[PDB]
């Protein structure tokens, strides 16, 4: 299972 | 920035007249845009597939290109690679001993 | 033995027209099991191994939604990074991200990782404590302050120590017939004359899994590296790997040379000598 995306850079 | 390493080889030990798979493994390159053809007697082979783009810990990319082929005494097989780091396409001949 | 799950994400901007090319792949150990390619027709996360296909619609919908969200995050990032570095809109640039978890023989959490690169160089990475950040330059330092304020490490740590290891264990179970099987290298040695008094011996390891392997030459029982060549481990195309190591020897002295093969699938290392 992939992680949820992080905040943008 | 980083020029591809290239290995051209068969999936199985080669025997003339016995179908097999011709691989071209390109790795250590960046950026990801790359052109890879498999050649039979200098001519592009049409039905060539490749793996999904991935990369190593140093961020350099790798891809496997492959197609079925039959080694013979008379046919020459090769991999032709072009990449921004190359002033001209690099051609690497298949040698069944490597 | 030990095991890992890793996801790899690449986005490449296309200044001439359209959105970035986006490709994601997931691996358990050295086995790819899923992929998403923005150029492909499905626009879904897709199976690449038999043992994942049994996952139900909720799985596939969820994975697709999340990977698509990653793609949009990277699209925005490429814009942000272009600004950070004061770059033209004309050039193509790359963002890469990799994350995953390792578990030990007992399938307990060993370590986690999450790192990010811009144009093929380290940009920002989570340290092994899963709390701190390594920012490579001042743009990345800007990102690090942003990610501190947004509790980003907390969320990654929860994923890496929880969901990541839990689903890895699930996968190792469902795919046990292959994921927990080692394929020992099939080995042999070839001989190629280089002149009428010198020859290359080539020690071959074929069809092995996992990819980790060590091939070494000895002469009269001491390691030899002079006049040797070792190729990079390469995929056979059927899920297994190949490697060879070669040495040039004076003809007639072949019996001095032994090739030694170490691999997880071999209870004891193998020793090969020329026929
Ligand atoms: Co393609």
């Amino acid at each position: 299972r992939v992680a949820s995306p992080t905040s943008g850079v | 920035q980083r020029t591809p390493k290239i290995q051209v080889y068969s999936r199985h030990p080669a025997e003339n007249g016995k179908s097999n798979f011709l691989n071209c493994y390109v790795s250590g390159f960046h950026p990801s845009d790359i052109e890879v053809d498999l050649l039979k007697n200098g001519e592009r082979i049409e039905k060539v597939e490749h793996s999904d783009l991935s990369f190593s810990k140093d961020w350099s990319f790798y891809l496997l290109y492959y197609t079925e082929f039959t080694p013979t005494e008379k046919d020459e097989y090769a991999c032709r690679v072009n990449h921004v780091t190359l002033s001209q396409p690099k051609i690497v001949k298949w040698d069944r001993d490597m | 033995g030990s095991h890992s799950m890793r996801y790899f994400f690449t986005s490449v901007s296309r200044p001439g027209r359209g959105e970035p090319r986006f490709i994601a792949v997931g691996y358990v150990d050295d086995t790819q099991f899923v992929r998403f390619d923005s150029d492909a027709a499905s626009q879904r996360m897709e199976p690449r191994a038999p043992w994942i296909e049994q996952e139900g619609p909720e799985y596939w919908d969820g994975e697709t939604r999340k990977v698509k969200a990653h793609s949009q995050t990277h699209r925005v990032d490429l814009g942000t990074l272009r600004g950070y570095y004061n770059q033209s809109e004309a050039g193509s640039h790359t963002v890469q991200r990799m994350y995953g978890c390792d578990v030990g023989s007992d399938w307990r959490f060993l370590r986690g990782y999450h790192q990010y690169a811009y144009d093929g160089k380290d940009y920002i990475a989570l340290k092994e404590d899963l709390r701190s950040w390594t920012a490579a330059d001042m743009a990345a330092q800007t990102t690090k302050h942003k990610w501190e304020a947004a509790h980003v490490a907390e969320q990654l740590r929860a994923y890496l120590e929880g969901t990541c290891v839990e689903w890895l264990r699930r996968y190792l179970e469902n795919g046990k017939e292959t994921l927990q099987r080692t394929d020992a290298p099939k080995t042999h040695m070839t001989h190629h004359a280089v002149s009428d008094h010198e020859a290359t011996l080539r020690c071959w390891a074929l069809s092995f899994y996992p990819a980790e392997i060590t091939l070494t030459w000895q002469r009269d029982g001491e390691d030899q590296t002079q006049d040797t060549e070792l190729v990079e481990t390469r995929p056979a195309g059927d899920g297994t790997f190949q490697k060879w190591a070669a040495v040039v020897v004076p003809s007639g002295q072949e019996q001095r040379y032994t090739c030694h093969v170490q691999h997880e699938g071999l209870p004891k290392p193998l020793t090969l000598r020329w026929e």
